[PDB]
């Protein structure tokens, strides 16, 4: 309703960098809010793309941002009669960013890895990797849970079981309130998908530079499966956390698997041991149900609700025809130990190929009426096809079926405005939570400030 | 296999000193080296991994440095607990190989050994054997040589030596030497002697007895 | 006596006609004192209204073009007729309806283009062997149905990019099969091989020179190839006047839109041709797989009948995709493609067994209803599609157009076309809501309140603007 | 807290085999490589091999090919070392080792399992007194414990009363049996006026001889 679409703030990265592909709010040790921005095609030291991360101080005028520097150099270690190798070319550093406490986690899902031993090798594969920074201290760490030193032949002899070579760890990421990093790795276990978790504190204390393969003993990974429903399911394409079992000392994980069961798609809610508590099945094959997931209590009963995006959902129209528009599903959490039901609300796109539901950001309570609200991105939506973000307000029965506000892209065609979204943080300290919108195709991010309701 | 030559094999140092132990590998091992500590009669604790990284719990008076084939463990300001054995290990290649070790011992003023000699007991002789014992007690430094003589001529066969570790609250070493003969052989000779050669005296400490006579 | 035309109390000739289609208006100068000017045509004549002064439009439908249906789809290049009539003129007065007919024929001996688009991942090696005489064998079977067959060939694996592609050691790029004990082609996305031709031994000989490649993950990049085979018109060589069959053969699941992000590709598919002179799809590594909606749009625009010829292990998957891409047909391919000939002939038969009417550019105010005559001169009301037809069959539909009120524009046109057909019925509509006497009105008339009003069709009307 | 807890001292005959265990405590044995290392006083430290208990894949120094077999059971959180066709030179202390962080390192060690390979039957020691020869103000006595198997022996003086100025020497193995000696030093007024007795207990043979030191 009350985001200001007249006086925006723009931050800009280098041309071709995809600045804005990912973003998050970051609070420093003093509560000063900054914006962390991923730019996964930023050029590295060999004038080759490796990605980068920027940490933008809050200014109404916006502008250029300083880099948050990470080591962009390929590493080699000869040890244990093996040769360990990292390859950061085209790794996509900043394809996901997330902030927690005074720490920033920025991931490079396409970082490649190999191990040589005489004439054999592990195979050069995209294990992915995450880089962790504490900006104020300069501390740096890394976490790459899918690196191994097993040779190609042993996977073949063991029927490709527990094959983490194509994980793409960091493809999606989230940090629990207690500070456990949870990474989605949609290529894990030969394209089934996996989740990897470890406390941030243990990531920092276990890392040393140059080691490349090290143990983070408090870590926990999900499991391989023999069930074809999971094959090529990309479980971990999106991740979120929330409270869904009524027990406030356990944190539950929400995981999107948008090609689960022969492209039907699914989202699963699990406990922290990766045991499945609920599964939401997609409605339409190829809709990419699970592309995005969001967790927020929208109806003011103190129980977290789930939103799921299916950006390629085709809506039925006159004369037995179908129109790709995208859809968002709201599932309200019932009282007590019961199943999440059918959806409580379906929100459906209008613009053909608009990809409504491609991103869903909790906004907190934007209009200050006691119900949390959401923003849904349609990156190619709007009457001009340039991208739209739509705000829907919470209410006692769930969400309103009609947007309170629509933000049309201020950028040119092709910007992908809305592909990344983040809300629920008051960046200017005016007592209303604000919205940051990435437009990676324009290498920019737009800040919408919430203002008093008119 | 990669040979690891560790030096020195031992050093006599004191509390507060800064001491370095070096390890030279037969080829470059790119900091794939660990350092280990074995206290007297106890198991091993890791000190350093990958050249320079302290194992959790290890005090920062320990530091590791070096590169290529040449590495060092430095201990700044030795505690009483630091007097122990130290070993390097490389893991650049299988098989993993270790240094021959370095024992830190306590330095002190030189002390001559108290030499005592004991003929066989009645109990042993009537059983059929004859052991002559010499104790060389409370000496420093540890480097010592014992020689047995029967009727003035050196005897080398049938000798059994034992050394104590450095003593806990005077820092001296002790040694036991036992010449065992058959009773019948013991009785072919009269004179039995052990000679301790030590850096404190240029001439040895001779201790002797004559059989039957007392 | 007082009918609906008289009881309204109309002020003008135009308001008279808009009351009901049976109302007429009399423009006679000397009409009696209080006689109703808007009444039934019978009542006006009976009250001595001059024969030339009766305004009474009748709704009609006359044919403008009515070529007879062709008996053969052969001959010319191409002037075949499959929809009759092809142009009619409708005149409609307000709120009135009029009926008309359309005849549609699945014509015998119509040209056919068959583009064979094949999965050439490693599990299809034995399939390549099976189909090396497919060109000639298919020619033989299709000769019974058509005298103008063209056939062509393209192949696909997946996007040649990690993690789909093996990228180490260097040998693996040149020969993906190096760690097995054999040799295969470097990885490719989609390559066009043989432009549609009537020279079928060209198919045999090209297929004999083809070979498989090898990639890592089960789902393949065939939807990229369906898109390119569809929008690269001139390269694939689809003919304007022919049935277009795109035979898609695979034994595996398929990558779909938004899968590309596992290879770092986020650019949406643009639906354009990117197969140049080297005959390979040049955007394979830079553009995402296409969505079903985009594929559907292009298949429909270029009039392509997609056939999913897939193995039993993925038949349910492709049947379900088929339901989301209307007009698509599915056939069960054997594990070595040994039954693909019969599968193609059966699909062609299924493709030409339906007639489904589509209406384009229908004005808001117009609404149509349809009664269908398929099978046995048997009328199925409220239906605009026939099924279970054979080649040669003819069907017809009764169509009623009803206009609601009278629109601002008096001339509009719309098209009734069967889906997939070249020919169509163009309906030219004329809304006849005006009287002929309006075009000879007298403004600023001495007869009407001393120059204040206009004299039209016998009565005085308030002028502009009172 | 990470601890490797190894099985107790083994005492076996030559030609036999023995299976040493190493149980992980405070962690899953599956987490890292587990190694085995051999220590002798003369030859020092030698890497035997390693195992990855997750999958059972092993590596060995080729010197131990045939002798050493390393296995693991994740169910019991334990790793094993089997040594076959035992010999005198297999007498050593055996350690299981795992890294802290670095996959390839050698940071945490178990307490060590002692292996002794011998044909010696359980044999009771002979305890011989050692009185001096027929002078000074400082005097020194002794005790020789000869020909026992196995170790250890607890040696004390006057039921552990006299402890200062005492030196008990490490047992030495000479032809299948052990020998040990102990000296005690006092002022010449004390002895032989006040009594001094050598108390030697050998738990294995269940003998506790007590020999009084008499002069000549
Ligand atoms: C292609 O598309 C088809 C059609 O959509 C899919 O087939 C359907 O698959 C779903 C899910 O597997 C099935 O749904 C099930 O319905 C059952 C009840 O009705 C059917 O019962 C029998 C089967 O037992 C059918 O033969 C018959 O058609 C009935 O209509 C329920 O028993 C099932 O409920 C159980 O599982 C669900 C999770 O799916 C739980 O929520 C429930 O609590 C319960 O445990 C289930 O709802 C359905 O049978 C199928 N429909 C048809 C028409 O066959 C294919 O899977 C799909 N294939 C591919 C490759 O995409
Ligand atoms: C299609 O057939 C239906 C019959 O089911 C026709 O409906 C009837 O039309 C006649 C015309 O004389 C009327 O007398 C009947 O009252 C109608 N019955 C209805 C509407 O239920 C209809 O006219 C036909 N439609 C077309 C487009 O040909
Ligand atoms: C319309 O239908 C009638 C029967 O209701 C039929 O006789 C007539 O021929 C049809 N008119 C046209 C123009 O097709
Ligand atoms: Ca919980
Ligand atoms: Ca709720
Ligand atoms: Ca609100
Ligand atoms: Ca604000
Ligand atoms: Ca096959
Ligand atoms: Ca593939
Ligand atoms: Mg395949």
């Amino acid at each position: 309703l009350n985001l200001d679409p007249v006086q925006l703030t723009f931050y800009a990265g280098p041309n071709g960098s995809q600045f804005g592909f990912s973003l998050d709010f970051h609070k420093d040790s003093h509560g000063r809010v900054a914006i962390v921005v991923g730019a996964p095609r930023t050029l590295g030291p060999s004038q080759e793309e490796t990605g980068g991360v920027f940490l933008c101080p809050w200014r109404a005028e916006g502008g250029q941002c300083p880099s948050l520097l990470f080591d962009l150099r390929d590493e080699t270690r000869n040890v244990g009669s093996q040769t360990l190798q990292t390859f950061k070319a085209r790794q996509g550093l900043g394809a996901s960013v997330v902030s927690w406490s005074d720490v920033i986690v920025a991931c490079a899902p396409w970082q490649h890895w190999n191990v040589l031993e005489k004439t054999e090798e592990a195979e050069k594969t995209p294990v992915g990797s995450c880089f962790l920074a504490q900006p104020e201290s300069g501390r740096r760490a890394e976490y790459s849970p899918c690196r191994g030193n097993t040779l190609s032949r042993i996977y073949v002899e063991n029927d490709f079981s527990w094959d983490k070579r194509y994980c793409e760890a960091g493809f999606s990421s989230v940090v629990t309130q207690a500070g456990e990093l949870v990474l989605g790795a949609p290529g894990g276990y030969y394209f089934l998908g996996l989740l990897a978790q470890a406390p941030v504190a243990d990531i920092f204390s276990s890392y040393r530079p140059g080691i490349l393969l090290w143990h983070v003993s408090s870590q926990s990974l999900s499991f391989d499966s023999s069930n074809p429903e999971y094959f090529d399911g990309y479980w971990g394409y999106s991740v979120a956390v929330g409270e869904f079992d009524g027990d406030l000392n356990t944190t539950e994980y929400v995981v999107g698997a948008p090609t689960w069961s022969w492209t039907l798609g699914a989202v699963e809610i699990l406990d922290s041991y990766y045991q499945r508590l609920h599964r939401l099945r997609g409605e339409q094959m190829a809709s990419y149900f699970g592309h995005s997931v969001a967790v927020t209590d929208v109806n003011g009963d103190g129980r977290h609700d789930l939103l799921v995006g299916a950006p390629l959902y085709m809506e039925s129209r006159a004369d037995r025809k179908l129109a790709e528009v995208g859809r968002v599903y709201l599932f309200l959490q019932p009282r007590g130990p019961h199943a999440l039901g059918a959806p409580s609300l379906l929100l459906t796109g209008t613009q053909l190929y608009g990809r409504f539901g491609s991103a869903i950001a909790p906004l907190g309570d934007l209009d200050r009426d006691g119900y949390n609200d959401i923003a849904v991105a349609a990156p190619y939506g709007g009457p001009s096809g340039r991208g739209q973000v739509l705000v829907f307000l919470g209410q006692s029965e769930g969400l309103r079926s009609r947007p309170s506000q629509v933000l049309d892209s201020p950028f040119p065609t092709g910007s992908a405005f809305g592909f990344s979204l983040r809300g629920a943080v008051d960046i200017d300290d005016n007592g209303y939570p604000d919205l940051i919108v990435g437009a990676y195709g324009a290498n920019q991010v737009a800040v919408y400030r919430a203002q008093p309701v008119v | 296999d990669i040979l690891m030559t560790q030096s020195p094999s031992s050093m006599s140092v004191s509390l507060g000193d800064t001491v370095s132990i070096t390890c030279h590998a037969s080829q470059g091992i790119s900091s794939n080296i660990g350092w280990l500590q074995q206290k007297p009669g106890k198991s091993f604790m890791g000190l350093i991994y990958y050249g320079t990284n302290l194992v959790d719990g290890v005090p920062s008076r320990f530091s590791g440095s070096g590169s290529g084939a040449d590495y060092s463990l430095t201990i700044s300001s030795l505690d009483s607990e630091d007097f122990a054995d130290y070993y390097c290990v490389q893991y650049a290649q299988l098989p993993y190989t270790f240094g021959g070790g370095t024992k830190l011992e306590i330095k002190r003023a030189d002390a001559a050994p108290t030499v005592s000699i004991f003929p066989p007991s009645s109990e042993q002789l009537t059983s059929g054997g004859a052991s002559v014992v010499c104790f060389l007690n409370n000496f420093y430094p540890k480097d010592i040589n014992v020689k047995w003589k029967i009727d003035g001529s050196e005897r080398q066969n049938g000798v059994l030596n034992s050394w104590t570790d450095q003593d806990s609250k005077d820092s001296t070493y002790s040694m036991s030497s036992t010449l065992t003969l058959t009773k019948d052989e013991y009785e072919r000779h009269n004179s039995y002697t052990c000679e301790a050669t030590h850096k404190t005296s240029t001439s040895p400490i001779v201790k002797s007895f004559n059989r039957n006579e007392c | 006596g007082p009918n609906i035309c008289t009881t309204r109390g109309v002020s003008s000739c135009q308001q008279c006609l808009a009351v009901s289609p049976m109302c007429a208006w009399c423009s006679d100068e000397a009409l009696p004192l209080g006689s109703p000017r808007c009444d039934l045509k019978e009542n006006l004549l009976k009250d001595n209204c001059a024969p030339e002064s009766i305004e009474f439009p009748v709704s009609e439908a006359r044919v403008l073009e009515d070529r007879p249906l062709s008996d053969k789809g052969s001959g010319d290049s191409s002037q075949v007729t499959q929809v009759s009539p092809q142009r009619i003129a409708l005149r409609l007065r307000p709120d009135d309806s009029k009926n008309f007919s359309i005849q549609v024929r699945q014509v015998e001996d119509y040209p056919v283009d068959i583009y064979y688009l094949m999965d050439l991942s490693y599990s299809m090696k034995d399939d390549l062997w099976s189909i090396q005489n497919l060109g000639t064998k298919l020619a033989t079977q299709m000769r019974k149905l058509t005298s103008n067959l063209r056939i062509g060939f393209g192949a696909f694996v997946d996007k040649p990019v990690s993690p789909y592609m093996y990228i180490s050691p260097p040998e693996a790029l040149e020969n993906p099969c190096y760690d097995m004990k054999t040799t295969c082609l470097p990885m490719f996305g989609y390559k066009h091989v043989l432009t549609l031709t009537d020279q079928v031994t060209r198919f045999n000989e090209e297929v004999k020179k083809q070979s498989v490649s090898r990639n890592r993950d089960a789902p393949e990049g065939g939807f990229d190839a369906i898109m390119q085979a569809t929008v690269c018109d001139e390269k694939i060589g689809w003919r304007n006047d022919a049935s277009h069959l795109l035979v898609f053969t695979t034994d595996a699941k398929t990558h779909i839109a938004l899968d590309g992000r596992l290879a770092g590709i986020v650019q949406p598919n643009d639906g354009q041709c990117h197969v140049g002179s080297d005959n390979h799809y040049s955007a394979s590594t830079t553009m995402d797989y296409p969505s079903l909606g985009l594929m559907t749009e292009k298949l429909s625009q270029k009039n392509i009948n997609l056939i999913f010829a897939v193995t039993e292990n993925v038949v349910n998957l492709y049947q379900n995709y088929s339901e989301l891409i209307p007009g698509t047909t599915v056939g069960v391919l054997s594990m070595d493609s040994s039954n693909v000939l019969q599968l193609i002939v059966d699909a062609y038969g299924k493709i030409r067994s339906k007639v489904e009417l589509e209406v384009r550019d229908l004005p808001e105010e117009l609404s149509l209803s349809f009664n269908a005559t398929c099978l046995n001169n048997e009328v199925i009301p409220g239906l605009k599609s026939c099924m279970g037809l054979k080649i040669g069959d003819t069907v017809s539909f009764s169509i009623e157009a009803k206009v609601r009120g009278c629109p601002q524009e008096k001339e509009k046109s719309f098209t009734i076309k069967p889906v997939g057909f070249k020919d169509s019925l163009i309906v030219q509509v004329t809304f006849d809501c005006d009287c002929a006497c309006q075009a000879q009105a007298e403004p600023n008339s001495h007869r009407c309140n001393n120059g204040n009003g206009t004299f039209e069709c016998g009565v005085c009307r308030c002028g502009p603007g009172w | 807290e990470v601890q490797l807890q190894q099985s107790g001292a083994e005492l076996v005959k030559p030609g036999a085999s023995v299976k040493l265990s190493c149980t992980a405590s405070g962690f899953n044995i599956k987490d890292t490589y587990v190694h085995w290392v051999k220590q002798r006083p003369e030859q020092g430290l030698e890497w035997i091999g390693r195992i990855d208990p997750a999958n059972g894949y092993t590596k060995y120094d080729p010197k131990f090919q045939g002798k050493a077999t390393i296995t693991a059971d994740t169910s019991s959180n334990t790793a094993y070392l089997q040594l076959s066709s035992l010999t005198s030179e297999d007498t050593a202390v055996y350690y299981c080792v795992r890294p802290l962080y670095d996959y390839y390192a050698m940071d945490y060690w178990g307490q060590g399992t002692s292996v002794t390979v011998s044909s010696a039957k359980t044999t009771a020691p002979s305890v011989y007194p050692l009185a001096p020869v027929c002078t000074g103000s400082s005097v020194t006595l002794g005790c020789l414990v000869k020909g026992y198997f196995p170790e250890p022996v607890t040696l004390t003086w006057n039921s552990g009363s006299l402890s200062s100025g005492v030196h008990t020497f490490p047992a030495v193995l000479q032809s299948d049996l052990y020998t040990l000696s102990s000296s005690v030093t006092v002022t010449s007024s004390t002895w032989p006026s006040q009594s001094i007795t050598c108390n030697v207990a050998h738990p294995a043979s269940s003998t506790k001889v007590d020999k009084k030191i008499e002069p000549r």
